[PDB]
């Protein structure tokens, strides 16, 4: 995909994450854990759910139309009736093929984007206190217990209070 | 390097979910790519029966719509009926005087779209002729009869006078008049029934007319008859007038059908009609209309998905599926 | 990082984008509604309420249909030799000559409309042994009984109406349109009075085509004193081909031909006024602006027109997502 | 948006930015300033200006066509005329709806991309002399007067001049 | 400097790129593109994939009726019948109401397979002929039609029947003669006014001749009008006439075909192609074509544009 | 492009890069060199190759249709035949124009995306041992001969081996 997160710098998905589409796993002195990210999950779902409704009109009633099957040959008028119907069908069949391919492309791209955006959001919070290990993992260079991990997850992490400690660990 | 994580460090990994069993979809980039979930957009299964719970469905059984309109005796049950959808069966048959309708398809369409056989008799006066002609080709009970809606006129005594009648439309809706001309099998038969060697039927309104001549000749027997009737129609708008002028061969109207601007139709199908819930009907039976597309039949009535050639189209409802290990 | 007064030896540089106080909502693939800085409406839903006379040559039919102007109904004499890009027919138009019908009226109307001219050239038809220039009280021109200007009503001379046989070659480089007709008398007495023969007939032919019409005697609804009718027909003669006319009665003869052009002209039914203004797109509702790609005013259009669609509004973003302060 | 810049790591837009779509605000010894970035602005405008014209012709010239309204009931030929017209209108209506949804998506995507591109370009210039504070703001760890800010804005900032000063400030 | 290294990332470019259009840009240069619209034809109709029948000087209808110069076309079949603009009729002058429909029905069926039937025409002269229709330099007539006239001083009411005991639909082509004068009418048919009734169990047609002059064509001011009747399995054809009948000699086999007819003046020759247009065969590699809206076979879609370029490579950004 | 790599932070293409669409140039103790990157190249080619086949059905046979050229003036039925054909052609012409513009946009975007991804991939490998110089170039702050460059090319570079050397060169 275009951002290179899903099936990219993140090696694979987690079958063990059932309460969210995106999330975190962490390891510190208190052990290992996992938690879903609700906002990224919701953003993706909102875009995907019933997405065709944005382009495909609510199905309306159609009633009497033209004949489309014929029991005898007639020539000119019947040729035209058949041609009109064949033409209509071919155009709608093309529309359907294109729409599905376009929508599917958009779905893959927007879910890859959410993954990358969550990663960039986390990177920015951490500032100089962590390094990108590759694989979508951060090495955090200070003591970072479950409450601290929690502050990263809910976006209230304060890099300033750990910076001195982190810089010394990173560079000495 | 230390095999044990320093207490003054932590690891935070970002990720996304996956499922054990993904499903394949097509994109602009990829012929096939596995996603966590997908949905089918094409309805390919029918209910195998026509549901009659939303639209008023009328089963024609052994009768075509046209024969029900004309009043073929075996179609008497259909008098004054109405429908959203009239179902015509392949096993329907005609059992009255042999006939044809130039532009049959148009009359069928007009009546089917109108959605009703509401007929009203009118007081036509047919001076100097015998009314209510009947034929062995058309039994009603064990008695020779005729289309209930038409009036087969013939000579009285030694003459058939020039018939000249009028019927104004002082109503607020279109009147549909059905009428005909009898085509004898020979000159002898023509003069026997109608006196004049050369019959004529002229049916007019203020701004339109239809002028018809009889066709004379031997034809293949149909229910004992070499003769034929050709059926015609005339729509008279409010404030207009119907005029009929004939010196022989006239198969007269007995009144008019009420024409409506309807949402009704007619459909050919041999599928049974039953109690069930559906808003879309095809010759194969009713179908679900949850999906935006269908591949069941190009012929549809109601609230229907669009017919397309494809039998399946899978829409991704989840991200790229990248399983573990 | 408190310090009320910023440090002289550092700087802050912020990157951003603009926003407006009042954004506008649009639809994307991703969102039902998203606010953007500005958008443009793509559907024209407003007409000028009048037809502009300044880009295309617009001809107001006033009280006349295009067909009546072609035939030369007296009250349409002002339309002789007219030409147009677009002929406007009003719903108040009426006929005021001998009552007539045209089988396939719609086709003749289309052909003339498209050609865009009533250029007519008289030809020296020789009508041996008949009286020319028949008139009717049904068709006054000024104070005199008259007839369609472009037709020539033939009747008996003396006590005879011989079999007419006339020709007219087309040595021009364009298709000639001939309009002609047949009189259906209301009675046998009138038939023999005018045409001697008890039954007339008209055959109009070319090298490769022929049309034969037999009159049908009888009453039609009284219209302007007449229970008889004229039926109108046409023949198009290609260069190098030749018109032949054969009749032993009831012929309403052509006087010449209309030049057919391969045109970019049309005809439109509208009751809105025509006026000075500039526009390149006309609908029955009036001229419309064509700056937008789509329109929801009318499916009937002429000229440089936006495409008709069912939606009354479609908003195209012309700016970024609007995120107000 | 897919880049997560607009309505993302940039918290909101600037109603006071009137001579460009994208730009800079800054504070240093000399005071506070604002300046539009003209290149990013033009790039976005060029792509948006008359974008529909790349796919649809403005208006097409048409003359005599079929009848579309009828005063009499006729059956078969009239049924066909009506069906042809309805078929055409539904197909174009679909085209219009999809086109507008696709083009609006593109406009949102490209404007978000330009914002991201300007941020990345600025980040690249600054090298080790600044940190991303989040919110689209850089802290520049050296004396950076109006002329210096100018050099960033015109892409001529030379990180090397200031690097020793910046590194000393960053790691204390 | 030995204590450092430089690693640059990049992408390729070509000296000579090509311009394409995107949603973003009217024109942008890419490394490579390909044309999607076929605008060139082979200038000839290839006859190797479909069975192509050259009509030469004959229309399909004239071949059907058996105009003498069309005799070579007897019992032919085709995927595509080609009519030339220089085709001409050379028999008795005729017209066919709904000509376009008959031509379509026959073109589609794809065969002129004809089978004579043993019609008995009691009391009339058969095999009428005309100076308008010469065969071997002698007066003749359409091979598939049988012009009946009086025998002695009589023309009895003809009344004949032909059952369809086959399992396919029969197509019967027949006609009526319109004489130029009352003298000719009575000379040929005795009766002052003729009549032809052709019917089955489900349809009937009755035609009355119209006497009079039409323009002279090959010595003739009279005309023949041509009609057709389809007889389904189990049905029966009946013909009833007291004069002016131009009788069928048998029937054409109708089949459900994938055949057609096309107007073209280009030569037919051996070559490789699966798509035919009036301009000649065209390659079908591309999805679109701007050669002709008239096509037969496996054909690219006709569009208005004469060129559409699809990028097959990245943006091209040449070195200085 | 939306990623701003091609015709962006990378100033121009390399005409001399003949064995790949994307690749590397490098200068070290052993001289200068160039190498193509196969995976990025293949990923772009695979998406571009026969891309229309994903949307456009394999051309199928059409046989008898309607007449589209007429030698006589006829009115109503002929008007309808001409209208039907014009309607069809205009709809397909629009489909063709849109498809090509959309597909071209997708090609431009995906190739820009691959360039960006290769850059980011390389950046993640180098960790704290290199700086982005701009122009798509990394300054690697340690002795990095051809085998070391090779380790970057095949994704096996181990930043820890050089980290002390590099950190010292960067921040002394
Ligand atoms: C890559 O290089 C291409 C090759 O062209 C070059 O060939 C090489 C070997 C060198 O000798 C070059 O000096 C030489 O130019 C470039 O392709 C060329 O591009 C130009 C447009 O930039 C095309 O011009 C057009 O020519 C038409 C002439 O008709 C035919 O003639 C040539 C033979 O000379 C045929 O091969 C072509 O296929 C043509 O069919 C002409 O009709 C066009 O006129 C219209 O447009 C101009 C404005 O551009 C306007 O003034 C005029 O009124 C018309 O409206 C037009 O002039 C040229 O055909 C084309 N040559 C070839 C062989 O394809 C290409 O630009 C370049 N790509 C890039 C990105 O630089
Ligand atoms: C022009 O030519 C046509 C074709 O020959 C003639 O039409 C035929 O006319 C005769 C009567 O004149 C018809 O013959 C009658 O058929 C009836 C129906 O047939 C049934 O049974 C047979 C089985 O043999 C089936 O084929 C068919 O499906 C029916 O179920 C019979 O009921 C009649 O039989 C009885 O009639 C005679 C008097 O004729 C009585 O005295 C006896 O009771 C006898 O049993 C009779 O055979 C025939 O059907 C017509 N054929 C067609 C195809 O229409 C025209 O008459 C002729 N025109 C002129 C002017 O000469
Ligand atoms: C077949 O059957 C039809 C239907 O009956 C007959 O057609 C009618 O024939 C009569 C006789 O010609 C027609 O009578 C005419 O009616 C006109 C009426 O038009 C309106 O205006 C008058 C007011 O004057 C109202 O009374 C009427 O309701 C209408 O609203 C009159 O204008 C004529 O009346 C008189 O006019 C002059 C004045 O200039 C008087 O001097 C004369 O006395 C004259 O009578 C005229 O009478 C009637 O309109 C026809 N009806 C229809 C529906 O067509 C056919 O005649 C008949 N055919 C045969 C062969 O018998
Ligand atoms: C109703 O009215 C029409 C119109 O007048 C009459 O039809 C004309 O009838 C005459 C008599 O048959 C026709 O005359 C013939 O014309 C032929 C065609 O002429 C063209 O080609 C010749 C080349 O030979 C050129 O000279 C000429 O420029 C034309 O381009 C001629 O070929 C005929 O000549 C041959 O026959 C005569 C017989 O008298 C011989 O003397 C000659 O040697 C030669 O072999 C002949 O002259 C004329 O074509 C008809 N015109 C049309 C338009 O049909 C009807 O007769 C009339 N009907 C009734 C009942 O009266
Ligand atoms: C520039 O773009 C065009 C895209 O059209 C490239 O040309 C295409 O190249 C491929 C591969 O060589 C050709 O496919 C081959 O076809 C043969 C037989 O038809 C088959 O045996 C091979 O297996 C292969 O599939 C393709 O036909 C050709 N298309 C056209 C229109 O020529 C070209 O390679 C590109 N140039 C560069 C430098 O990338
Ligand atoms: C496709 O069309 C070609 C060309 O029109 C056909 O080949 C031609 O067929 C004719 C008649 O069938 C050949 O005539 C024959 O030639 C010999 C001597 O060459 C002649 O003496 C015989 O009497 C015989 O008529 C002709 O050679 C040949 N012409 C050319 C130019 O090749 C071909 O039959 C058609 N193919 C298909 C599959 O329909
Ligand atoms: C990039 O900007 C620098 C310096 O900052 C400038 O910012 C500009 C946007 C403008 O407001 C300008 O007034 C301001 O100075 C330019 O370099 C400076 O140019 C001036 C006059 O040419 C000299 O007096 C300065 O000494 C000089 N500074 C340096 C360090 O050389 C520079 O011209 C400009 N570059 C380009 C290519 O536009
Ligand atoms: C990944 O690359 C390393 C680095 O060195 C190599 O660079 C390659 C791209 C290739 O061109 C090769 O010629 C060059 O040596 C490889 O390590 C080296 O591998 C070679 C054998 O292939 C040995 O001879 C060397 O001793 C060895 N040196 C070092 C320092 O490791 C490495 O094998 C290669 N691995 C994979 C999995 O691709
Ligand atoms: C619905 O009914 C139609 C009509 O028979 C079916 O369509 C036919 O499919 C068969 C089998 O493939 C073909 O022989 C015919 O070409 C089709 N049309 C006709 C008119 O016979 C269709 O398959 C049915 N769908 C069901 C039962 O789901
Ligand atoms: C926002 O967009 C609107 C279009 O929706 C612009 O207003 C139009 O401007 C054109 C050209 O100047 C005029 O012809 C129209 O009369 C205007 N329409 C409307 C509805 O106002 C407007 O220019 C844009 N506004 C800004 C601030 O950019
Ligand atoms: C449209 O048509 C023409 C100009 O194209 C104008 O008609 C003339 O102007 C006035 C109408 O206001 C009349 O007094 C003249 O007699 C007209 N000229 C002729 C030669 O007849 C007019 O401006 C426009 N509108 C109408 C209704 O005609
Ligand atoms: C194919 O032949 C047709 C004629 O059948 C050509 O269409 C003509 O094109 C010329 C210009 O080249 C126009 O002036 C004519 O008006 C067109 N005639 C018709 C009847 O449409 C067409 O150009 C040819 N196409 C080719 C050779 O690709
Ligand atoms: C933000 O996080 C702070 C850290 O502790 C909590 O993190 C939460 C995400 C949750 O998992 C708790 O169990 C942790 O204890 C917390 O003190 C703040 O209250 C949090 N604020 C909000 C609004 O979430
Ligand atoms: C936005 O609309 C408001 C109406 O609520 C009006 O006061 C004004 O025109 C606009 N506000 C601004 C700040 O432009």
């Amino acid at each position: 995909g275009i951002f290179g997160a899903i099936a990219g710098f993140i090696e694979n998905g987690w079958e063990g994450m059932v309460d969210g589409w995106y999330g975190f796993r962490y390891q510190n002195s208190e052990g290992t854990g996992q938690a879903a990210d609700l906002k990224s999950t919701q953003t993706a779902i909102d875009q995907i759910n019933e997405k065709l409704n944005r382009v495909i009109e609510r199905t309306n009633e159609k009633f009497h139309q033209i004949e489309k099957e014929f029991s005898e040959v007639e020539g000119r008028i019947q040729d035209l009736e058949k041609y009109v119907e064949d033409t209509k069908i071919d155009l709608w069949s093309y529309n359907a093929e294109l729409l599905v391919a376009l929508e599917n492309q958009h779905t893959i791209d927007l879910t890859d984007a959410e993954m990358n955006k969550l990663f960039e959001k986390t990177r920015r919070q951490l500032r100089e206190n962590a390094e990108d290990m590759g694989g979508g993992c951060f090495k955090i260079y200070h003591k970072c217990d479950n409450a601290c991990i929690g502050s990263i997850r809910n976006g209230t992490y304060d890099h300033y209070i750990y910076r001195d400690e982190a810089l010394n660990n990173r560079f000495q | 390097q230390n095999p044990i994580s320093n207490n003054n460090t932590a690891t935070l990994c970002l990720g996304h979910h996956a499922v054990a069993n993904g499903t394949l979809v097509k994109t602009i980039s990829d012929d096939q790519i596995e996603v966590t979930n997908a949905t089918e957009l094409v309805q390919s299964i029918s209910m195998g029966k026509i549901c009659n719970n939303s639209y008023r469905i009328l089963d024609g059984r052994n009768c075509t719509l046209i024969d029900a309109m004309l009043g073929d005796p075996h179609c008497d049950v259909f008098q004054y009926e109405n429908w959203d959808l009239f179902i015509e069966r392949s096993s329907a048959f005609s059992n009255c005087y042999p006939y044809d309708i130039p532009d049959y398809a148009s009359l069928r369409s007009i009546v089917a779209s109108s959605g009703t056989l509401e007929f009203t008799a009118e007081g036509f006066t047919w001076t100097g002729v015998t009314q209510n002609g009947r034929s062995g080709a058309c039994k009603r009970g064990s008695a020779d009869s005729f289309f209930s809606r038409l009036n087969w006129l013939t000579k009285s005594g030694n003459s058939y006078p020039t018939l000249n009648v009028t019927m104004p439309n002082n109503k607020n809706f279109d009147k549909l008049y059905i009428w005909g001309i009898h085509h004898p099998s020979s000159n002898q038969e023509q003069t026997k029934l109608y006196i004049q060697e050369s019959g004529r039927v002229t049916v007019s309104t203020k701004r339109s007319q239809q002028t018809i001549i009889p066709n004379i000749g031997s034809r293949p027997w149909v229910r004992g008859q070499s003769g034929r009737i050709s059926i015609y129609w005339t729509i008279v708008k409010p404030g207009d007038i119907l005029m009929i002028n004939s010196n022989g061969n006239l198969v007269a109207p007995r009144g008019y059908f009420k024409l409506k601007t309807g949402k009704s139709s007619v459909m050919r199908s041999d599928v049974p009609i039953d109690i069930c819930v559906s808003e879309c009907i095809t010759p194969n039976g009713s179908i679900s209309n949850e999906k935006p597309f269908q591949n069941v039949n190009k012929v549809t009535y109601g609230k229907c998905p669009k017919y397309i050639r494809q039998n399946t189209l899978k829409l991704a409802t989840g991200m790229r599926n990248v399983p573990e290990k």
